[PDB]
């Protein structure tokens, strides 16, 4: 009702804050994939395999060129 | 949200291509993350916390550091996450120094 | 002890060492490189704790 459009509006925040965490560390990740990263971890999710995806993703975006 | 469409989403933002143009690395993807679907250590926030400061130092800079103490209080005073450690331990394995 | 440091004391150049900067993903050791001098007892207080993390920082420029 209206805490939940604090929760709504909660999440906005909490995604350009991570944002901010993504690009002072200078991660390779952008703002359209760490709205999935999120997703996947409120389920649960390990991050040593998630990496190793993504260490394999972004090197495989030019070998199907 | 069912995970095997989510990890065919995190291969559409990666690789610019339709959920049907790409499924070798959705496949890779459904490899890996499959029988590791939890974390494989003990965890708590504040150790990958203090450690992302040590980032920090590692590229020069200690202002942020402490705009950082900020930004970690920010996610602590929300409370919508389910695991802190996970994403910020994620955050900090892809970085990268400029020097 | 191939230069002109071997004529100094020798319980100073041995409390040296090399350190590996805490946390790092894969790059350049000289991002990494560092040095740490090992000192206790009273002079730990002239030579401040803190005052040699400023001293590492004057130490990277």
């Amino acid at each position: 009702a209206a805490a939940a459009a604090a929760n709504l509006n909660a999440v906005r925040e909490t995604m350009d804050v991570l944002l901010e965490i993504s690009r002072i560390l200078n991660t390779g990740l952008d703002m359209e994939t760490l709205s999935i990263c999120v997703r996947l971890c409120e389920q649960g999710i390990n991050p040593e395999a998630l990496s190793s995806v993504i260490k394999e993703l972004r090197k495989a975006t030019e070998a199907l060129k | 949200k069912s995970p095997n469409v989510l990890l065919q989403n995190l291969c559409c933002r990666i690789l610019g291509r339709s959920e049907a143009d790409v499924a070798q690395q959705f496949q890779y993807a459904v490899r890996v993350i499959g029988s590791n679907f939890a974390p494989t250590v003990e965890r708590d926030e504040f150790l990958v916390a203090e450690k992302i400061k040590k980032e920090l130092i590692r590229q020069r800079r200690e202002a942020d550091a402490a705009l950082f103490s900020e930004l970690h209080r920010k996610l602590h005073s929300q409370g919508v996450l389910k695991n802190k450690w996970s994403i910020l331990y994620l955050l900090l394995s892809l970085s990268e120094d400029p020097r | 002890r191939a230069t002109n440091a071997q004529f100094d004391s020798p319980e100073i150049l041995r409390r040296l060492d090399v350190r590996l900067l805490e946390v790092s993903p894969g790059d350049t050791g000289w991002d990494v490189f560092s040095l740490d001098y090992h000192v206790d007892g009273p002079i730990a207080t002239v030579f401040t704790r803190e005052c040699m993390s400023h001293y590492l920082r004057v130490f990277n420029f």
